[PDB]
DNA sequence: TATAATGGGAGCTGTCACGGATGC
DNA sequence: GCATCCGTGAGTCGAG
């Protein structure tokens, strides 16, 4: 029913490990990496391939996937013929599968049994903008960066050093998903400083600070037109859905007009108007008509250069641009006369 | 309705409550066998595909009443405070101390009064080796500074002179020392006291041996054979690289650990005992121990008849996963079906993909003809999807989605507002939402994430 | 990038009448 | 065969 009970109800399965079991595991994830380093050392191959093979038998074949690094597309078949190339090696280097296998194993349940601290972590980064179990999730990546990363020679416990990669995920998570517009991390560093900054000399101000304020406890560099941008840039977008009045029957949205599609008026507007550039340029003749139509792109849209009209109507660039001369100037005469298209220029 | 599932139970499937299973592979609940379309719980589909174990602590200083690698049967104690609640292979996890016991064959000399010498030609562990009529003194055949090494039963005397040793003397149970450990003795003073009965220590056996008769005693030269106990400390931080009852030389190393000088390597040969384990570990399972190269890694799934190891000799008896312990020189087989169960939408458009329509109305057909008005009822209602489906061409699986389709954005806008500002549709947060959880899971995918 | 850290946190309570699906 | 659960309905402009 409830998602996050459910999931701190698996994660509650999973007995937290000892200082022996967390060593051991390590231990052996550390050593299996060291024994995938020296199958690629012996065999030749790929040890991101290998690594993906090992994995492979060890979740088995309910998973199996395409890597966006690896070269081959991974199926069964790939992962068979490998799994086969590792079983025709002699006993001194088979051994090494083995401690692969077993390191896979050993990595799976370190994870499996570390699940708790990452939620542990994620609760109080709550009201961030991300929910409950997305925060737990990016926590969870960060747990496997720390795993992978993993050092037991240093003998530190494995929480320390989990912890850091934890909340570098959710802090990560945190600066990425949260906006509907996405803002770049070191520039959500920027705002968030800002807000503090803001925050504090507001705490010390007895008000909201000025631009002005704002941008000397931000030290050099910043003015007030540099605060009040950043503060322009950092603005969320806001719902068209967002409720109007006490009833249920009024949107935000529903006040906001269509400024893209062309008006009624505004189509006639058009229409009419080119209907009486048409009857201005049947008063010239056909040539001087279709030239300053090619020129002007009325044809194909595109505006064509004096050596295009006139190659096309066989004359040179000077001739073509001097009917296109007369042409428009017959036009401003008709014009003048006629006053039709003035109301058109607004 | 289509795949007669209640709503209770697909809603347990769609929201990974429990799993459905598909091909069960003839796995086994409770005595009752696995057909398909049967709801699992977690507990029970992990029993069922990951096989049945337990771990147990032992409180400190407590050593074990059970071996490793030792069968285990359900309410045995494993220790004084501890009781296995179920049945299968026990197995040590953590040793905090190790024991070597550790080989030593020698030769040494020892004088009796010949009435009193019972003779043979070897002595058994706790056979007698001599009855005595009166207290008798032992006596120093050489002069030197007196060794004293005390078995458990049972003592060595080594006289050196020179720091080289000039005697060896066993002196077997019943024999009271009379010198300290590096006395100065002369020659002919008695190193030890005789009394009554005299026989071979537990600890140590007579090999061999040899008599010479002397006036009215003799001088039995014995080639004996003892073990002689060394304990080592384990601490957390280090590994146990040796298996239980593993013939070991000099050179060797028993424990690893995180550097070379508080590694522990073995001094001389012996064998080696684990004690003391940090907890342990019943497993149902199968072991196989193998003489040579095995054919089948770690992971591995695989049923009875099956080659192991060992070029195709030693082979499966139940169906299980494959553990290749290298430490043990052991293939151990934790006995587990292969059997196939998922949960979410993929399962439900498995089953859907599977069913034929024609059979199903025929099946509701025949349904429709009972005398039960209910029966009759709820088949009429599935005929109804059934034969919907079946005159449209809609395929069942359809309603499970592989691809969400995205409504146009001008139909979602994200709008400047008059004063600039920005306003937008919700649907497009519950997209946002939506691909950053799918990037999130093909993510966790590619990068092997544990199944939790 | 390394002290250690290992199961969350609000509910919102004065209608109603129906229809249809589960449970004694 | 009959209690009890869950889901879904519950007026129109106008303005806000
Ligand atoms: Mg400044």
């Amino acid at each position: 029913s409830d998602p996050v009970r459910q999931y701190l109800h698996e994660i509650g399965q999973v007995p937290l490990l000892t200082l022996e079991e967390e060593v051991e595991l390590a231990r052996k994830v550390e050593e299996g990496m060291e024994a995938i380093k020296k199958l690629s050392e012996i065999t030749g191959l790929d040890p991101d391939l290998i690594r993906e093979v090992v994995r492979a038998k060890i979740l088995g074949s309910a998973r199996v996937r395409h890597i966006p690094g690896l070269k081959e597309t991974l199926d069964p078949k790939t992962v068979e013929e490998i799994d086969q190339k590792l079983k025709s090696l002699p006993k001194e280097h088979k051994r090494y599968l083995h401690i692969a296998r077993e390191g896979e194993a050993a990595r799976q349940h370190l994870i499996e049994a570390n699940l708790r601290l990452v939620v542990s972590i994620a609760k109080k980064y709550t009201g961030r903008g991300l929910s409950f179990l997305d925060l737990i999730q990016e926590g969870n990546q960060g747990l496997i960066r720390a795993v992978e990363k993993f050092e037991y020679k240093r003998r530190f416990k494995f929480s320390t050093y989990a912890t850091w990669w934890i909340r570098q995920a959710i802090n990560r998570a945190i600066a990425d998903q949260a906006r509907t517009i996405r803002i770049p991390v070191h520039m959500v560093e920027t705002i968030n400083k800002l807000s503090r900054t803001a925050r504090q000399l507001q705490q010390e101000l007895g008000r909201e600070p000025t631009y002005e304020e704002i941008a000397e406890a931000m030290g050099p560099g910043w003015d007030a037109k540099r605060v009040e941008e950043t503060l322009k840039i950092a603005q969320e977008p806001v719902s068209l859905e967002t409720p109007i009045g006490d009833e249920k029957d009024s949107f935000y949205g529903d006040f906001i007009p269509d400024e893209h599609l062309p008006s009624p008026v505004d189509a006639a507007t058009q229409s009419l108007l080119s209907e009486e550039l048409e009857k201005a340029l049947s008063k010239l003749s056909e040539r001087e008509a279709m030239v300053l139509k090619l020129r002007k792109g009325l044809i194909d849209g595109r505006e064509h250069t004096l050596e295009e009209v006139g190659a096309f109507f066989g004359v040179t660039r000077e001739r073509i641009r001097q009917i296109e001369n007369k042409a428009l100037r017959k036009l401003k005469y008709h014009e003048s006369r006629t006053r039709k298209l003035r109301d058109f220029l607004d | 309705t289509l795949l007669d599932l209640s709503a209770t139970e697909l809603e347990q499937v769609l929201y990974f409550s429990k799993y459905i299973v598909l091909d069960p592979k003839g796995a086994i609940l409770n005595g009752v066998p696995v057909e398909k379309r049967q709801l699992l719980t977690d507990e029970e589909y992990r029993e069922l595909r990951y096989g049945k174990q337990e771990t147990y602590p032992l409180p400190p200083g407590v050593d074990a009443l059970v071996k490793d690698g030792e069968e285990v049967v359900k309410g045995q104690e494993l220790a004084p405070g501890v009781v296995s609640r179920l049945d299968g292979v026990a197995l040590y996890r953590f040793p905090r101390r190790v024991r070597v016991e550790y080989v030593k064959k020698e030769r040494a000399g020892l004088r009796l009064p010949l009435a009193a010498w019972v003779e043979k030609e070897a002595y058994k562990p706790g056979e007698i080796l001599a009855e005595l009529p009166e207290p008798y003194l032992f006596r120093a055949e050489e002069e030197g500074v007196v060794e004293l090494k005390e078995l458990e039963e049972g003592a060595f005397l080594v006289l050196r002179r020179e720091d080289e040793p000039v005697a060896t003397y066993f002196l077997p149970v019943g024999m009271t020392p009379l010198v300290v450990h590096g006395e100065i003795v002369e020659k002919g003073q008695p190193l030890a006291e005789a009394k009554g009965l005299l026989r071979m220590p537990r600890q140590v056996r007579a090999a061999q041996v040899e008599a010479e008769e002397e006036g009215e005693t003799v001088y039995l030269t014995l080639f004996l054979e003892w073990t002689e106990p060394k304990d080592y400390r384990v601490q957390p931080h280090m590994n146990v690289v040796v298996p239980e009852g593993a013939r070991v030389e000099a050179g060797d190393k028993i424990v690893a650990a995180i550097d070379p000088e508080e590694e522990v390597i073995a001094e001389a040969e012996g064998v080696v005992h684990l004690h003391e384990p940090a907890s342990i570990l019943v497993v149902k399972a199968r072991v196989y121990p193998f003489e040579d190269d095995v054919e089948v890694s770690t992971g591995d799934r695989v049923a009875p008849g099956d080659v192991l190891a060992d070029g195709g000799k030693v082979k499966s008896d139940v169906y299980g996963r494959v553990e290749v312990d290298l430490v043990r020189n052991v293939v151990r087989v934790v006995e587990s079906y292969d059997i196939d169960a998922r949960m979410g939408a993929e399962a439900i458009q498995q089953l859907l993909k599977e069913l034929d329509l024609e059979a199903l109305e025929k099946e509701l057909l025949e349904e429709m003809k009972h005398p039960s008005r209910a029966r009759r009822a709820k088949a009429r209602k599935r005929l109804e999807v059934v034969r919907a489906f079946l005159d449209s061409g809609n395929r069942p699986e359809w309603m499970i989605l592989e691809a969400v389709p995205v409504l146009p954005p001008d139909l979602r806008p994200m709008v400047q507002v008059d004063g600039g500002r920005f306003a937008t549709s919700d649907l497009n947060d519950l997209y946002r939402r939506l691909i950053n959880r799918n990037n999130r899971l093909k993510k966790l995918l590619a990068q092997g994430a544990p199944e939790i």
